[PDB]
């Protein structure tokens, strides 16, 4: 389930295991598998020849991929991704509402629109010109007639 | 204040509404020029509620009523008109169509023309998270107990 | 065209006064793709100025 986590395929899963068959658990170990086993190895349909390792990674990464899939359905873990976050909604949703309302500036009256167009001519084309005339005035008020 | 409630066409209409009760011309209401209306119009009040009726609106207090207080009331009367109704403009902006749900693309559209983009796959998060019962659409009663799309 | 008519349609969902100061910004040369103006129009703004 861990190599599913890292975006694993199926064939990627199956060498892993191959490689790790020694990391299943002893049943000496764990008291949890004493019983387990021997409830597990009672059913009638049990042969000791079915634990192959080639069996074994079969059924172990065909159950893995499963529940492994399970869990991203029940715990979707998208959440702290896109909490409930009010980037600027909870007092700019009339900015917003005003913005899809905005009045165009063909239907606005012909003297509020001029009004306007001096505004925006004198930022952008008055105020934006350059006209040096201080070294020129101070060289004509300083010459003696 | 006035400029954002009114318009300069209902300014106008508004002194054209004040002159049509001050006949006189003087620029204040009294009692008798609102008693005149009120009778070409039906109605036949008496003088003890035709003074409580300018009292309500008189601010100075001087027993008439000019055109700033005539204004004034009239401002109030446009603003009033919308108490808790704004979510129902939110919730046209973001239904397009005009039907009583919100789709994806539609919150694509409004998303679109916002700032902020979206991957076309985030906008299935917080649809999901505003729709409660799963049918991919947010309707109007899912938008106002929990706004997130 | 696609998305990007919201880059089009930017124009007629912002203010009247900024609407009128896009338009204008076409002065230093650097702005002629930002103003959606045709150059007979254009013409017209700097013969004035
Ligand atoms: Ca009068
Ligand atoms: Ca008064
Ligand atoms: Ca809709
Ligand atoms: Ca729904």
């Amino acid at each position: 389930k861990t190599r599913y986590a890292l975006k694993d395929t199926d064939e990627e899963v199956r060498e892993f295991l191959q490689n790790n068959l020694h990391l299943q658990g002893k049943v000496e170990g764990s008291p949890s598998l004493r019983w387990q086993m021997a409830l597990y190895r009672g059913l009638p349909g049990r042969e000791e020849d079915a634990d192959d390792p080639e069996k074994i990674v079969r059924r172990v990464q065909e159950v893995s991929a499963v529940l492994y899939h399970l869990e991203q359905t029940e715990h979707p873990y998208k959440s702290k991704k896109a909490v409930w976050h009010k980037l600027l909604s909870k007092q700019r949703r009339r900015a917003v509402v005003a913005c899809f309302r905005m009045t165009p500036l063909y239907n606005l009256p012909t003297h509020r629109a001029c009004n306007m167009f001096l505004e925006s001519y004198k930022a952008a084309w008055i105020l934006t010109e350059d006209h040096s005339f201080e070294d020129r005035m101070i060289d004509d008020l300083s010459k003696a007639g | 204040h006035m400029a954002d409630q009114l318009t300069e066409e209902q300014i106008a209409e508004f002194k054209e509404a004040f002159s049509l009760f001050d006949k006189d011309g003087d620029g204040t209401i009294t009692t008798k020029e609102l008693g005149t209306v009120m009778r070409s119009l039906g109605q036949n009040p008496t003088e003890a509620e035709l003074q409580d009726m300018i009292n309500e609106v008189d601010a100075d207090g001087n027993g008439t009523i000019d055109f700033p207080e005539f204004l004034t009331m009239m401002a109030r009367k446009m603003k009033d008109t919308d108490s808790e109704e704004e979510i129902r403009e939110a919730f046209r902006v973001f239904d397009k169509d005009g039907n009583g749900y919100i789709s994806a693309a539609e919150l694509r559209h409004v998303m679109t023309n916002l700032g902020e983009k979206l991957t076309d796959e985030e906008v299935d998060e917080m649809i999901r998270e505003a729709d409660i019962d799963g049918d991919g659409q947010v309707n109007y009663e899912e938008f106002v107990q929990m706004m997130t799309a | 065209s696609a998305a990007e008519t919201a880059r089009r349609t930017r124009e007629f969902r912002s203010p009247p006064q900024e609407q009128i100061n896009m338009l204008l910004h076409f002065k230093d040369e650097a702005d002629e793709e930002d103003c959606p103006l045709p150059e007979d129009i254009r013409q017209d703004l700097q013969d004035f100025h």
